[PDB]
RNA sequence: UAUCUGGUUGAUCCUGCCAGUAGUCAUAUGCUUGUCUCAAAGAUUAAGCCAUGCAUGUCUAAGUAUAAGCAAUUUAUACAGUGAAACUGCGAAUGGCUCAUUAAAUCAGUUAUCGUUUAUUUGAUAGUUCCUACAUGGUAUAACUGUGGUAAUUCUAGAGCUAAUACAUGCUUAAAAUCUCGACCCUUUGGAAGAGAUGUAUUUAUUAGAUAAAAAAUCAAGAUGAUUCAUAAUAACUUUUCGAAUCGCAUGGCCUUGUGCUGGCGAUGGUUCAUUCAAAUUUCUGCCCUAUCAACUUUCGAUGGUAGGAUAGUGGCCUACCAUGGUUUCAACGGGUAACGGGGAAUAAGGGUUCGAUUCCGGAGAGGGAGCCUGAGAAACGGCUACCA
RNA sequence: GGACUUUUACUUUGAAAAAAUUAGAGUGUUCAAAGCAGGCGUAUUGCUCGAAUAUAUUAGCAUGGAAUAAUAGAAUAGGACG
RNA sequence: GCCCGUCGCUAGUACCGAUUGAAUGGCUUAGUGAGGCCUCAGGAUCUGCUUAGAGAUCAGAGCGGA
């Protein structure tokens, strides 16, 4: 199949190589998963030495962590926004690592306002306790809140869907979301 | 070359088995096991070529399938089983006890030991790590992992092993001036107590040894098996106590012991 | 040089987290290390803003194997250089030597400022690129 | 002599790639596939033999078919399939509900009933008790070592705070 | 795939093909001890040419050199053993001279006749 | 083991080559052939072609026996001995054969993995699974019986049976600690019953993993030469990995007399970690002849950077986007080789010269090319698929 | 353990280094090429030496040496020293 | 005495040379493309989960599996 060996591929001097031996199972390579959005479909790739790896195509949900908040909430993945590699992966909404998405926000608003009693944007006993205990804490961020107003959060996949079998990411925060917002209205 | 090689050709077998050129094509391949291929003595090599109990290999199997043999206490029927340094081979009829320990010539000598001394052995700690669930472990040269080690045991140290159960009964740290048994290099078979060590960050520390005649020689840290205290070995050394006589001295002793 | 973030991806050190909720003045929390072998991680590696995952200090790349020396003959390639390693080879017939040489590709951290003719020290690495197996650990000249 | 294969449609023959667990092919080897010639699933003049199974019996007896009846060769082996054949449930203790087949030595007429695997015996109970036993035996032996090392670690600290009290 | 069973050849043949002096000499030696072969002359003269090289090789080495001593003494006591070297002359400087007939005299063809028992080298 | 001799002239001394001489693990052939031991052998040319046969199969007390098999000791009335066939498991990735290719390739010596996979072997390693069969849960086949096709093969069709360590499911266990929730009460400085969650593996974020020499004010509440290492903690994630529905021998305590709670030896499994057999890339230096090969490389990856895809994993391996770089008279690049490389062989003053298809190691291949199934491992050929011959 | 250190060539010793083959010790294969065996007694209950050693270079690694040969240095003094 | 070159006879080796000469061995542009693999779909048949009915396994309906 595909081969990753360097036997081809001229030596650094510029020298074309002849061909010794053949292609080999262990130099092998396989086709991209090129995973898309919605309707989870996963195929088990059998790799070297047993070793299932998971080929994800069509994945609608992912486990996304709020880094600064120390929690991870399973959300929908609404669509792809930016990719540094290939513009087309945005346009087709293909799920990769380093890919910039927009997720859900809704389980993040249902934890945030149950935790802090705050209600982003715009009566029990022990609840009121911790609610007071948590303050000068819930400041959030200028650019984390305003996203909750359109109810979709910028995330960047840190995982490898075509390998692992999951599309997982973190919420673009501080500097990153400051960077990636620039290219977002410097492209739009 | 598409897989593991399951064969061995005579003349590729390591020289220390002392196998003869003719009289068959191949030498036995040692099983994967406690000890590496090049340092080991398979049980057909020992039961036949050394102990001369078995003529063929077919009698080596007639022996090993009746459980007449055991190694480090366990019966161990594999015709190629890779016995190794510090193992104790025990035959319950004939009531014999052997530990595998090096010659001065670098080879494996048949060394008879006490019904009692047989019951323990020495490993050298190859590594000691913090395992899963926080349980630390140490692992010997001979392939034993042992849970919950004494925390002063560090890498390269030897250990006394129970052999009835897995338990470490004792250890000797690696220090300047501790009786040592070289396993490796040409110096294989010597004894002699560790002058001191060269560091060489970047790999390969060097260990200066002086045996009991005040002769000096060096190896790399890899080959240095700590066996005891000056005098004071923890096992029964074979005759010659690894001093390495010159060819001259060896000619003399042999011809000095002469008259019929 | 300059521009920090000028690439299409956000350049960041992996798993190096500054919470935004907790106000700080550095504005970047930075991880580095020491290569060892008596190789001092220079100030420019701990005071810098550069990312370079391939830097032996601020990066992921682990220095092991040979440690070589040679003089810098090409700085063109950004964040990498080529050094001509002169050596003498022995011809047993004529019992003399002859001038042979090799060029070695090596990745120089922007942690260093190198010019052509400055001899350099270099040490072995996991394969970084097609050609480069070595990273620049010291500037030993000019 | 080429057989039909269900699902190929066509009133023709086509060569196909066959694998394990499929019709008109028995592999010789693990993972072996063999390209072979197969006949369509649609009936036509080119057929020598047509396989017919009867769904509904007709208004006249078919002599070789209906007038006769042929036995099933083997009876239930496993415990619960005997109980589902004979309507027992879990009390009924098969053992006597098992088929017996007589066969003759010619003056010595014999009987042979199969065997069972997966049935519940005193043996199988002793083994499950053995297993539950070793599992708790080791885990408590395991805490024994875990504490005993914890002892060795806190009594090494008190030789550390004592050596700190000597100087 | 078995062992090479190693071998070698016991003799050498003279550089100069036709030399009268040597042809007489060889004949005389072959008549004295009663051989059939210049080969049997060749063979021994090969035996010597190797002993003499070894001797010569031990002589360039320092006096009381472990090699010279260990092998020098070993060879000498070997030659004395079969009676090619004299008790008096064994320091290895007489093996460096020695000569061909010294070995010939020691043959069991020659010893059969040399003490009684035969009354010819051809009867031997 | 440091040697020369013959041949140019009338004669001479030189130059100089031809001839003579000896050895060859160097082939052929001619002639001749008694013994002992040893014993190379279709490499050379044609990795050119192939008739026939043989070369890979396998069972322990110990996964599956209703052979309508064979033994009958009558002692197994579930089965038992023996035991074809078949299933299941494991092997066929070793060996053997050959040297076509292959000239920075291979190979040698020396390094690297803080860059990976790894059956088996050896050492360890599992109380956490939800009224629910746990005295143990499903229907689904071979062999077989029988009915058939086709000139033809290790071709098989339709029908009827019946197993499992096959397939597919599916229970379970001590104490404790910590976490969020929180019904109430009550104002403090505040405290709470009781409800749930916490095996292991997978995925991601975040934190712990200290340690050049020292003291104060305020706002908020173990290891390494080196690592993001080992290991552990938090919040989640999962077409949820694993946590024994298996087997053989012995039958014993315990009796508040029952199939009654317990219980001996060891087989095969099982997850991770280590070990061992390996494997795959990799650092440094070293290859023959050749300028009637001087510039080479980036169609279309050339050299680098960023990111991703992929792989077991490093990596222009591959893809986007960006830069214009990389080799060279220290001979690059191209051509050639009757070129596999090394251990080694022959020739013996010394320095050399010539050879190594071939008994050992490394590599390459199975007519040529490419493709992949199985598996721990094959880009396998005494495996398949296709094309060319 | 902290902080820094001009670079090389040569040469010394050492380690790491398959067996076979080479050199070579030992041993009466009857000699010998070979082989790595064998040699000694209640030969009626075993006794025992061996199966060494050298070469193993060019490069890598570790060490002694500072001759010989290169290299660097402080002159618009931004030189050293504190 | 030596000795040169044409010319003459016979034999041999190479050379130039119309044939847009010819062959073997390897790379390759363009065009076409078997096959396996991955992937969008397909659904011969054969089950599942669920729900409602009747008698102590047969009308009818949803959401997924091979
Ligand atoms: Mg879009
Ligand atoms: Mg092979
Ligand atoms: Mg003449
Ligand atoms: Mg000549
Ligand atoms: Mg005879
Ligand atoms: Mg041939
Ligand atoms: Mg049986
Ligand atoms: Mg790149
Ligand atoms: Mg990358
Ligand atoms: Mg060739
Ligand atoms: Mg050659
Ligand atoms: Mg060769
Ligand atoms: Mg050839
Ligand atoms: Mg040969
Ligand atoms: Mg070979
Ligand atoms: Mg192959
Ligand atoms: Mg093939
Ligand atoms: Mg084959
Ligand atoms: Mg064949
Ligand atoms: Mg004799
Ligand atoms: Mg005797
Ligand atoms: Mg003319
Ligand atoms: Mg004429």
């Amino acid at each position: 199949g595909i081969s990753r060996d360097s036997r081809h591929k001229r030596s650094a001097t510029g020298a074309k190589r002849a061909q010794f031996r053949k292609k080999r199972k262990f130099e092998l390579g396989r086709q991209p998963a090129n995973t898309k959005i919605g309707a989870k479909r996963i195929h088990s790739v059998r790799t070297r030495g047993g070793n299932k790896k998971y080929r994800a195509l069509r994945i609608e949900t992912g486990n996304f962590s709020w880094a600064s908040e120390g929690i991870s909430k399973k959300t929908r993945i609404a669509g792809v926004v930016y990719h540094p590699s290939n513009n087309e992966l945005v346009r087709t909404n293909t799920l990769t690592k380093a890919a910039i998405v927009q997720i859900d926000a809704t389980p993040f608003r249902q934890w945030f306002e149950a935790h802090y009693g705050q209600t982003l944007g715009k009566k029990s006993k022990n609840a009121e306790r911790k609610w007071a205990a948590r303050a000068a804490s819930a400041k959030i961020e200028s650019s984390v809140e305003s996203q909750f107003s359109a109810g979709r959060l910028y995330a960047c996949i840190s995982s490898r869907p075509g390998q692992s079998g999951r599309c997982d990411g973190y919420i673009l925060e501080g500097e990153e979301l400051a960077f990636y917002l620039r290219r977002l209205t410097a492209k739009k | 070359a598409r897989g593991p090689k399951k064969h061995l050709k005579r003349l590729a077998a390591p020289h220390h088995w002392l196998l003869d050129k003719l009289s068959g094509c191949y030498a036995p391949r040692p099983s994967a096991g406690p000890h590496k291929l090049r340092e080991s003595l398979p049980l057909i090599v020992f039961l036949r070529n050394r102990l001369k109990y078995a003529l063929n290999g077919r009698e080596v199997k007639a022996i090993l399938m009746q459980r007449h043999v055991k190694v480090d206490g366990k019966v161990r029927t594999d015709t190629t089983y890779p016995a190794g340094f510090m193992d104790v081979i025990t035959l319950d009829a004939t009531n014999e006890n052997f530990r595998l320990v090096y010659d001065v010539k670098g080879r494996f000598a048949v060394h008879r030991i006490t019904d009692e001394e047989a019951s323990y052995k020495l490993g050298k700690v190859k590594k000691v790590q913090l395992g899963k669930k926080g349980v630390p472990y140490v692992v010997t040269h001979d392939g034993r992992t042992i849970r919950y080690p004494d925390p002063n045991i560090k890498v390269n140290d030897t250990v006394k092993i129970d052999l009835a159960s897995g338990k470490i009964t004792d250890f000797i740290k690696f220090d300047a001036g501790k009786l040592v048994y070289v396993t490796g290099g040409r110096n294989l078979g010597r004894i002699g107590t560790i002058v001191h060590k060269e560091r060489h960050d970047g790999g390969f520390d060097l260990v200066h040894i002086k045996d009991s005649l005040d002769n000096t020689f060096v190896t790399r840290l890899n080959n240095v098996f700590v066996i005891g205290e000056q005098g004071k070995p923890y096992i029964s050394l074979p005759k010659g106590k690894g001093i390495k006589l010159s060819i001259a001295e060896e000619r003399d002793r042999r011809r000095a012991q002469q008259g019929l | 040089e300059l521009t920090v973030q000028s690439e299409r991806a956000f350049q960041k050190q992996p798993h190096i987290f500054n919470n935004p909720k907790v106000k700080t003045s550095k504005r970047t929390k930075r991880w580095y290390k020491n290569a060892g072998l008596g190789f001092k991680t220079p100030k420019t590696a701990i005071e810098g803003s550069y990312i370079d995952k391939k830097c032996p200090f601020t990066g992921l790349v682990s220095i092991r194997g040979k440690i070589l020396t040679g003089t810098v003959v090409s700085t063109k390639m950004h964040r990498t250089i080529v050094i001509r390693r002169a050596y003498l080879h022995y011809i047993p017939k004529y019992n003399r030597y002859e001038k042979r040489h090799k060029n070695v590709p090596v990745h120089v951290s922007p942690a260093f400022r190198v010019q052509v003719g400055d001899i350099v020290t270099v040490g072995q690495c996991r394969p970084i690129s097609k050609t480069v197996r070595f990273n620049v650990v010291k500037v030993s000249a000019a | 002599g080429f057989p039909m294969k269900q699902g190929v449609l066509l009133p023709t023959r086509i060569k196909l790639l066959l694998t394990k667990n499929v019709s008109c092919y028995r592999p010789r080897r693990d993972g072996e596939r063999k390209r072979k010639s197969v006949r369509g699933a649609i009936v036509g003049p080119d057929l020598a033999v047509l396989a017919l199974v009867i769904v509904k019996k007709g208004e006249q007896e078919l002599e070789g078919l209906t007038d006769t009846t042929v036995p099933k060769r083997l009876g239930p082996k496993r415990a619960n399939n005997i109980r589902k054949f004979f309507g027992l449930s879990k009390e009924d203790d098969v053992r006597d509900f098992v088929i017996r087949r007589e066969v003759t030595k010619g003056e010595k007429t014999y009987t042979k009933a199969p065997k069972i695997q997966r049935l519940v015996t005193p043996q199988r109970l002793q083994r499950k008790r053995h297993q539950r036993a070793l599992k708790v035996r080791n885990a408590q032996a395991q805490r024994e070592a875990a504490a005993e090392y914890a002892q060795l670690l806190a009594k090494r600290l008190s030789e550390r705070k004592a050596e700190k009290a000597e100087i | 795939p078995r062992a090479p069973r190693t071998y070698s050849k016991t003799y050498s043949t003279p550089k100069r093909p036709y030399e009268s002096s040597r042809l007489d000499a060889e004949l005389k030696l072959a008549g004295e001890f009663g051989l059939k072969n210049k080969k049997e002359i060749y063979r021994i003269s090969f035996q010597l040419s190797k002993i003499r090289r070894a001797a010569r090789d031990l002589l360039t080495r320092d006096e009381k050199d472990p090699k010279r001593l260990f092998e020098g003494n070993a060879l000498i006591r070997r030659l004395v053993r079969v009676g090619v070297l004299s008790e008096d002359k064994k320091k290895l400087d007489y093996v460096l001279a020695l000569k061909v007939e010294d070995f010939l005299e020691r043959r069991l063809q020659t010893q059969v006749y040399k003490l009684g028992l035969a009354k010819s080298v051809h009867h031997a």
